[PDB]
């Protein structure tokens, strides 16, 4: 494992892409995280916040 | 029933048009909370507590 | 806009309101809305 920085580099940028892909799954407060739930199930007034 | 012993009722296996009931001004106040209720005819759920 | 409603009907009159009135006859639209005044005069009617 004689290449330590270039691997380094490479996991450090496949984790920050996973970490921002990860991020769609949260809720942030809504009352579900997917979007076309909370645009199927609810009036535009209370969609929208 | 009464309030304290309040009666509930399992529902499923039905195709359940919340329209109509809604259309009836039979009921006075109509609540939903969570749902829209014009978009509750196309929504598919696991089953209903009434 | 002039109308005379139903008492237990003009809680329906508000910006984004659901009622069978309001939704097919007559809705706010769900934005601004400028002021609604409501006296209800049921002696005249009838």
């Amino acid at each position: 494992s004689a290449l330590g920085k270039l691997q380094d580099v490479v996991n450090q940028n496949a984790q920050a892409l996973n970490t921002l892909v990860k991020q769609l799954s949260s809720n942030f407060g809504a009352i579900s995280s997917v979007l076309n739930d909370i645009l199927s199930r609810l009036d535009p007034p209370e969609a929208e916040v | 029933a009464s309030v304290y012993a309040w009666n509930r009722k399992r529902i499923s296996n039905c195709v359940a048009d919340y329209s109509v009931l809604y259309n009836s001004a039979s009921f006075s106040t109509f609540k939903c909370y969570g749902v829209s209720p014009t978009k509750l005819n196309d929504l598919c759920f696991t089953n209903v507590y009434a | 806009d002039s109308f005379v409603i139903r008492g237990d009907e003009v809680r329906q009159i508000a910006p984004g309101q659901t009622g069978k009135i309001a939704d097919y006859n007559y809705k706010l639209p769900d934005d601004f809305t400028g002021c609604v005044i409501a006296w209800n005069s049921n002696n005249l009617d009838s």
